[PDB]
């Protein structure tokens, strides 16, 4: 039980730095937003 | 929440990031 | 024998009256293509007549 | 000039419609308009007396109707989407 607790806990910690120093971990969510904005802009410009 | 960045609107989601 | 030099980044001019902010705006307008060679002159013992072509840059360096 | 009242306007031939307001942002003395990412003419430098105005859309926003079924009541509430409560 005790060992496993740590292996859990440490594995928790790494996740943070797998994030905090890396934005590209969110690539999916990051794209969904872009493609949206990427539409409207392309849509807006069509006014010109 | 850090890692993320003419009639056009944005409707607020029903749920909100307090509820979510 | 006019001896060139490398135009580097010079020659960018506000094409219009429009303020903008923090924005990348793309424009097609007569410019000085970067890193071209610039014909280069002096005052020494140096002002011929040069064609206007499209339109012409110019400069100097002075005391 | 009129500020904080939706107006058509023209400046030096620039024509647009909005809510003219004072703004802090500073120009370069030869620059005239503002713009934005979307090429939406935004700031304007007041030609007679130099100052940085703004523009702003008017309001727009939709009207929506929140009702229990007419089978129940004819009493309805109306949601004006995204406007400060002034105009209405
Ligand atoms: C089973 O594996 C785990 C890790 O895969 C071992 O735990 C590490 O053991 C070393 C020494 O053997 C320690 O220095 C590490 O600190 C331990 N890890 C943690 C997170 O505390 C464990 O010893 C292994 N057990 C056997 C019997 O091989
Ligand atoms: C610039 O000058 C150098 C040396 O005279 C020459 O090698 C080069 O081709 C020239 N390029 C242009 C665009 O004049
Ligand atoms: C809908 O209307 C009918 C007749 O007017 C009524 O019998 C029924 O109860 C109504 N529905 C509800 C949910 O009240
Ligand atoms: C509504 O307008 C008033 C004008 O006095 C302003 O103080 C307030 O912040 C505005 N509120 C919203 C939600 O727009």
């Amino acid at each position: 039980q005790k060992l496993i607790a740590n292996q859990f806990n440490s594995a928790i910690g790494k996740i943070q730095d797998s994030l905090s120093s890396t934005a590209s971990a969110l690539g999916k969510l990051q794209d969904v937003v872009n493609q949206n904005a990427q539409a409207l802009n392309t849509l807006v410009k069509q006014l010109s | 929440f850090n890692k993320v960045t003419n009639g056009l609107t944005v409707l607020p989601p029903l749920l909100t990031d307090e509820m979510i | 024998p006019p001896a060139y030099t490398n135009s580097f980044t010079r020659g960018v001019y506000y094409p219009d009256k429009v303020f903008r902010s923090s924005v990348l705006h793309s424009t097609q307008d007569l410019f000085l293509p970067f890193f071209s060679n610039v014909t280069w002159f002096h005052a020494i013992h140096d002002n011929p007549v040069l064609p206007f072509n499209d339109g012409v840059y110019f400069a100097s360096t002075e005391k | 000039l009129v500020k904080n009242k939706c107006v058509n306007f023209n400046f030096n031939g620039l024509t647009g419609t909005g809510v003219l307001t004072e703004s802090n942002k500073k120009f370069l003395p030869f620059q005239q308009f503002g713009r934005d990412i979307a090429d939406t003419t935004d700031a304007v430098r007041d030609p007679q007396t130099l100052e940085i105005l703004d523009i702003t859309p008017c309001s727009f926003g939709g009207v929506s109707v929140i009702t229990p079924g007419t089978n129940t009541s004819n009493q309805v509430a109306v949601l004006y989407q995204d406007v400060n409560c002034t105009e209405v």
